[PDB]
């Protein structure tokens, strides 16, 4: 009984988190009312990892919904699986965060953080053996970014020896709500460097390009982008939710050779456009899974090197054929894998495929190429900070320019740290 | 796409093989410390055989046979011939040799003196040569006192073997020579002899009354090109090839290279490699080995072939680099890693 | 090729064939290592909490 | 009769322990409910099988075993499996969260809190022994429990049972059946702190067991069940002398006397033959010479290496089935004249031979086929040092960059313990070279 506590904060965080529970609920056979209706015992074997068991064989997700405005979480509650979430687990304010990290981290967020921790403490107290936490949020807004990282700092204080895992949507100018997103992202990235064991980097530009060039969606919507995140979140957590020949701490021990370089690039395959019925072969599944176009951090892996790689194959397939194709990609591109971590490419199989797919593959890479992402954010940050543009939104909340200069240096440090291991 | 590493930057042979491998567009070179390789062109000394054949999904091949040093070491070869029943002590194609350790360190000193005194008493030619693997350091003399006293002044094991006092002399010139034969042994332990050999000839007339000046006694390519004043006189680079040498054996001796010499060389090569096969074969090993060998022979005036030594990291004559190196890629590397004639070798069939 | 020490019973036998002749930390110290590591964990955790308090 | 207590630490040890006791019961005719019809001494007796089994008044034959794991999922199988009835709850110890493949975590963080409980349970089994010989410890190198907690348990056992022998069955890490990148760290850490506490260690390389299962049993992708059933066969062959009437390797001391002349070099190489697929139409039964000759084929060794380029210090031939000394000696003569077998000059060129007339027992419905005669050779070659070399090289690759070291330091381990443990291995490799190479 290795329970995980799930938290979703802010607009992006609650919308992506909502679809996530919708996706995995279908996989485990939990209907929108929390009643099981599957046909395999594999669906319930690891069910207590994300679900609490209530009276009458009901399964209630172990999730806490958090926001500084009611709007999004009202949509969640009215959504399809809205009734599945614990009504107590809705914690929200009325002020909003105005896409302001300072409002989420110091002012508006600070007034509400204690009540969120009261719900977290309640869910952890009823865990037989709590693995750790996972947070879904964006870094470009105010609540998920500012208050999300505030929650992490306070959760690590109360649970210092638990694993802290996040799914973090990185802002992109091509899919942008406000011009201050590089400010909020740089401020959050330093928090994650300090207070997370694993962070799954999700670039909204990668999701957009994938929806446009690959999926062939003329005008992608946030809904379309979230379908990709839902699929990917389901793939990376397959190790945790189903029986297989792994706990968060074990995953971290094999993915993180250095404490600060714990930012992962996820990947998914297939990514087909509506030729959608064609069977996908193991070689095809592998070739796409490692293809940059299939990756969601918007970083070319052929610009850096892989410290560690974890691939998860789902569905009934030839495990011998899986090993042959994986060992073929390494032995055909070993120049992009660091040679001082022997066997840094692992592979796992799962017999239950996603909904509507004969077999899929999910990619988890700890690549030094991730530095290009932080580089983009840093450049966009300095483009404005050098002119102190838009700072008044943050200084009016109590912040000082110094805190910005330090976040600027902290991120540039992070880039230099990735750079040394790339050579 | 196959992958290979290069761990011996000084090998002229595999420098060309690597150049040929990349010219096919189907072989990729990795850093010398990358373990995910199919082929390793390994180092000469302390090659880490123990780390080969442990990569999941990789068939790995190395250009050296672990344990072949028993054959390519001066004292090792002597001990191997004297202790192996397949070769026996009465080996008719290997000069009477003895392993002698300097007195500052089993040893065959007394056994050598016994056979030495017998020759001295029987009016027989008693000229021996003392050499070692640590030389560029060779001494030729008919007095055992000088041979032994020369080894003690050194600090490494040496070998004293009978000096061929009646070598076959090429004319014109009256000059000594040795024969280099390149042999390739693949992973299946097929023994392939390169059809092209080289005679490394002495450009100085053979003088049996003065072993002090070793220019006409040592046919080494470096000794002739450094201390010999007639280098390149009769043949380019003191290197006569088989076509010319066979034509000479016909005009002068009314015989051929195949009958008078090559049959003995092929017999010697089989006997040596078949002997150690059970000890170095990789037939049931988790990795595969192949290796190029350099056999050096001497021919006496009776047209009897003698084995001098075997080289485990041989070089090749300039004119034969392209042909032989390509041949290595064909039967040793591509036979294990195929790509997407009239063979240049001579298969010496044998019982495994 | 000599056989020595032939022992036979109802469920088997054993013998030796010769082909050629020849030619701690105390309990106190273990507890110190354990407690020393526990002290280094406590110190690091304290610095983490000290960091979070700032 | 003197008792032997088996201890199973971590997932590998527990599952391999489950497979061995399954075999022990089939071999001694013990049913899943612990009853043994052939035992005419009810509730007692000092027979050879009593070295591994105690007896209750009700006639139940209970293994002298303890299972330890920092997580319950693996030991719960034993509790609810076929032989659930054999053991009682005191024998099975399970924590609630494992060591995360972290040696420091299993040895220090978690080990400190559970060591005294394990010792208490082991003492309970010891108190039933009238003359305990020592312990057999089953564990993996790569697991955080198998590596980290085993080395702590071995340090305390030497304190609490100073005069007792301690043998190991250790699982050498193989990438083909591992998802952990830090196993070279754990292996070297546990070999360092366990070296002076173990009198004899039988290493099994999963890579070797893996290929034997694909090659001989024709299993394209072997599972841990396939691996463990084959490993328990070798373990059975090694411990048979302790559980059956005999005169060779009759107690744990004899293992060190017969196999380990120099203390630090206590890692014998195991070679087993034949391994025939039960799915075969029907196999030709191999002779004494044929199976004996197979003991010098790398394909049947529990650790892939080349004994032709090492030196033997000892050599045992353990036969099971239709075998007579006349045939063993005949095959031995034939192998010397054909094989490269070089002993050290300070050891005799000989072979200790044991023959048990009962042929190998195969688990019904398993993968192995019934054979009329089998043999396990235990030889102490310097060639097994190839295994330490491989492992030490992987260690060096990561440690040069300090990759993953923070996980260990974070559990209270000092970084200097890495280099200390690595120099010990470097010295162990130098010991082998001094003994085997000229
Ligand atoms: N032969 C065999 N090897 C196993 C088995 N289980 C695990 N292993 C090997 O053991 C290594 C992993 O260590 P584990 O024993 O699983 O870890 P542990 O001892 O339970 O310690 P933790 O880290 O706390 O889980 C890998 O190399 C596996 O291949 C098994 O049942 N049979
Ligand atoms: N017993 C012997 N009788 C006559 N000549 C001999 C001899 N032993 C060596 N030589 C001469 O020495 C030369 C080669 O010596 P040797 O081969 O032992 O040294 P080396 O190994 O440095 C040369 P390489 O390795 O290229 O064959 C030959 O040209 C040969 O003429
Ligand atoms: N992928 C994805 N990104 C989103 C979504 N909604 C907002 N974002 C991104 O998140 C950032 C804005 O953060 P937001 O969640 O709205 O701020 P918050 O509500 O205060 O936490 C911008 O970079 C948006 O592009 C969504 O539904 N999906
Ligand atoms: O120009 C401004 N900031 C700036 C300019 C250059 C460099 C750094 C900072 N601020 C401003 C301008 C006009 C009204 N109010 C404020
Ligand atoms: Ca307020
Ligand atoms: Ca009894
Ligand atoms: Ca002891
Ligand atoms: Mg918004
Ligand atoms: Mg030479
Ligand atoms: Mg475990």
């Amino acid at each position: 009984m290795r329970e995980i506590v799930h938290i979703q904060a802010g607009q992006c965080g609650n919308q992506i988190g909502a679809k996530f529970w919708e996706v995995i609920s279908d996989e485990h056979g939990i209907d929108p009312t929390g009643s099981y209706h599957g046909d395999s015992d594999l669906q319930l074997e690891r069910i207590n990892v994300y679900y609490n068991e209530a009276t009458g064989n009901k399964y209630v997700p172990r999730a806490i919904l958090v926001d500084l405005e009611p709007g999004t979480m009202d949509s969640v509650r009215s959504g399809p699986f809205g009734q599945i979430f614990r009504p107590d687990n809705f914690v929200f304010g009325q002020s909003g965060a105005g896409n302001n990290w300072a409002k989420g981290h110091y002012t508006e967020g600070a007034e509400l953080v204690d009540s969120v921790l009261d719900v977290v403490r309640k869910e952890s107290e009823s865990c037989d053996c709590l693995q750790g936490f996972q947070l879904t949020h964006s870094l470009g807004g105010g609540t998920g970014s500012g208050m999300g990282t505030l929650l992490i700092s306070k959760i690590r204080e109360e649970y210092p020896d638990r694993i802290m895992n996040t799914f973090s949507v990185m802002p992109s100018p091509k899919v942008s709500d406000t011009v201050v997103e590089p400010y909020n992202a740089t401020l959050s990235v330093h928090q994650l460097v300090e207070n997370t064991d694993e962070t799954y980097c999700i670039d909204n530009e990668a999701l957009y390009d994938i929806c446009f060039r690959t999926l062939k969606l003329t005008t992608p919507t946030y809904g379309d982008l979230n379908h990709l995140v839902s699929a990917t979140m389901s793939g990376v957590t397959t190790c945790l939710r189903f029986p297989g020949q792994a706990d968060l701490r074990k995953l971290a021990v094999n993915m993180v050779p250095f404490p600060r370089l714990h930012f992962f690039m996820p990947g998914f395959a297939p990514l087909t456009s509506r030729q959608q019925y064609r069977a996908l072969t193991v070689p095809e599944l592998t070739q796409q899974m490692f293809d940059s176009k299939n990756m969601m951090a918007a970083c070319d892996p052929r610009h850096g090197r892989y410290l560690t790689v974890a691939a998860i194959f789902r569905g009934r397939m030839s495990m011998k054929e899986v090993d042959e194709q994986m060992l073929n990609v390494q032995n055909k591109n070993s120049s992009y894998f660091v040679e001082w971590i022997p066997n840094n490419v692992k592979t796992a199989v799962c017999d239950i495929p996603p909904r509507g797919l004969k077999m899929s593959a999910t990619f988890i890479g700890n690549s030094t190429a991730i530095q290009e992402l932080f580089k983009r954010i840093s450049e966009q940050f300095t483009a404005m900070f050098r002119r102190k543009a838009f700072l008044h939104w943050y200084t009016g909340e109590g912040m000082d320019e110094m805190e910005f200069t330090e976040a600027e240096s902290n991120m540039n440090d992070l880039v230099s740290e990735y750079q040394q291991y790339q050579d | 796409m196959y992958t290979f590493v290069v761990r011996d930057e000084n090998s002229s042979v595999y420098a060309e093989v690597s150049r040929l491998l990349l010219a096919t567009g189907q072989w990729k070179r990795l850093r010398k410390d990358n373990p995910r390789f199919n082929l390793m062109l390994g180092e000469r000394n302390r090659l880490p055989f123990g780390r080969l054949g442990h990569e999941p999904g990789l068939v790995q091949l190395v250009n050296y046979y672990r344990g072949a040093d028993k054959l390519c070491r001066k004292a090792s070869l002597v001990k191997l011939i004297k202790t192996s029943p397949e070769l026996s002590e009465s080996c008719t194609w290997f000069p009477e040799s003895y392993v002698i350790y300097p007195t500052n360190l089993t040893d065959e000193r007394e056994v050598f003196l016994a056979a030495y005194n017998r020759r001295r008493e029987g009016r027989e030619g008693n000229v021996w040569i003392a050499k070692s693997s640590a030389g560029a350091g060779i001494l030729i003399s008919s007095e055992a006192s000088e041979l032994l006293d020369f080894i003690d002044e050194q600090g490494q094991v040496h070998v004293i073997q009978k000096y061929l006092e009646k070598p076959l002399l090429l004319e014109p010139g009256h000059r000594k020579f040795d024969i280099r034969s390149w042999v390739l042994v693949d992973h299946l332990y097929n023994i392939y002899l390169y059809r092209e050999g080289v005679l490394r000839t002495s450009s100085e007339p053979y003088n049996s009354a003065n072993f002090q000046d070793k220019t006409c006694h040592l046919t080494n390519h470096c000794i002739q090109k450094e201390y010999s004043k007639n280098y390149g006189r009769y043949e380019e680079g003191n290197e006569m090839f088989f076509e010319e040498f066979n034509q000479y054996l016909m005009d002068a001796l009314n015989t051929t290279l195949e009958n008078s010499i090559l049959l003995q060389i092929k017999h010697i090569i089989r006997s040596c490699l078949m002997c150690i096969e059970p000890a170095i074969s990789t037939k049931h090993l988790h990795y595969q080995s192949f290796q190029l060998f350099g056999f050096d022979f001497m021919v006496d005036e009776e047209l009897k072939v003698w084995l001098i030594e075997v080289n485990g990291a041989p070089a090749c004559a300039q004119k034969l680099y392209a042909e032989l190196c390509q041949g290595i890629v064909d039967v040793a590397i591509s036979s294990v890693f195929p790509l997407a004639p009239t063979s240049i070798f001579i298969k010496l069939h044998h019982h495994h | 090729m000599e056989v020595i020490e032939l022992n036979k019973c109802t469920s088997g036998q054993s013998f030796e064939v010769i082909l050629k002749p020849p030619s701690d930390p105390s309990l106190e110290e273990i507890q110190k290592k354990l407690e020393a590591a526990e002290e280094r964990r406590k110190y690091q955790e304290a610095e983490l909490l000290k960091h979070l308090a700032e | 009769m003197r008792e032997c207590i088996s201890i199973h630490v971590g997932q590998a040890g527990v599952q391999i322990g489950n497979a061995c006791w399954e075999l022990y019961c089939l071999e001694h005719g013990i049913q899943p409910d612990g009853q043994m019809p052939s035992d005419k001494t009810i509730g007692g007796g000092d027979d050879s099988f009593n070295t591994f089994f105690s007896e209750t008044g009700a006639g139940k034959h209970v293994p002298r075993a303890v299972f330890v794991d920092l997580e319950p999922t693996v030991i719960d199988e034993v509790r609810t499996g076929t032989y659930r009835q054999l053991f009682h709850p005191e024998q099975l110890i399970t924590g609630k969260e494992d060591a995360a493949n972290n040696y420091a975590r299993g040895h220090y963080t978690i080990g400190k809190e559970i060591i005294d409980l394990v010792l208490d349970r082991i003492r309970k089994l010891a108190d039933q022994c009238t003359g305990l010989q020592g312990f057999l410890v089953f564990h993996s190198f790569g697991g955080g429990t198998g590596s980290g907690f085993t080395s702590l348990l071995m340090e305390r056992l030497s304190v609490d049972y100073g005069k007792k022998s301690k043998l190991e069955f250790s699982i050498y890490p193989a990438p083909q059946v591992s998802t952990a990148v830090v196993e070279p760290y754990n292996s070297i850490l546990t070999t360092h702190t366990t070296l002076e506490h173990s009198d004899c260690a039988f290493m099994v390389d999963n890579e070797a067991i893996y290929d034997i299962c694909r090659r001989n049993l024709d299993i394209e992708r072997p599972t841990y069940t396939n691996l463990n059933r084959l490993i328990s066969q070798i373990v059975s062959s090694i411990t048979a002398s302790l559980r059956f009437d005999g005169a060779l390797n009759v107690d744990l001391t004899e293992f060190q006397t017969n196999l380990v002349p120099y203390p630090r070099i206590h890692f014998p190489l195991a070679t087993y033959a034949p391994v025939i697929s039960a799915e075969k139409a029907y196999h030709e039964q191999l002779s004494v010479a044929e199976i004996t000759n197979a003991c010098f084929e790398p394909a049947n060794q529990m650790v892939k290496c080349d004994p032709r380029h090492g030196k033997y210090m000892a050599c045992c031939l353990l036969y099971r089935g239709d075998v007579v000394p006349k045939d063993v000696n005949a095959a031995i003569a034939t192998i010397k004249t054909k094989r490269s077998i070089q002993f050290v000059d300070w050891c005799p060129t000989g072979f200790k031979v044991g023959i048990n007339y009962q042929p190998p027992t195969v688990v019904p419905g398993g993968d192995l086929a019934k054979v009329q005669r089998a043999v396990c050779m235990l030889s102490n070659t310097t060639a097994i040092a190839e295994a330490w070399a491989r492992l030490d090289h992987k260690f060096d690759l990561m440690y040069a960059k300090r990759a993953f070291v923070h996980w260990y330091v974070g559990e209270g381990m000092e970084e200097g313990e890495f280099s200390e443990a690595r120099e010990d291995m470097a010295a162990l490799e130098k010991d082998y070279e001094e003994v085997g190479v000229d």
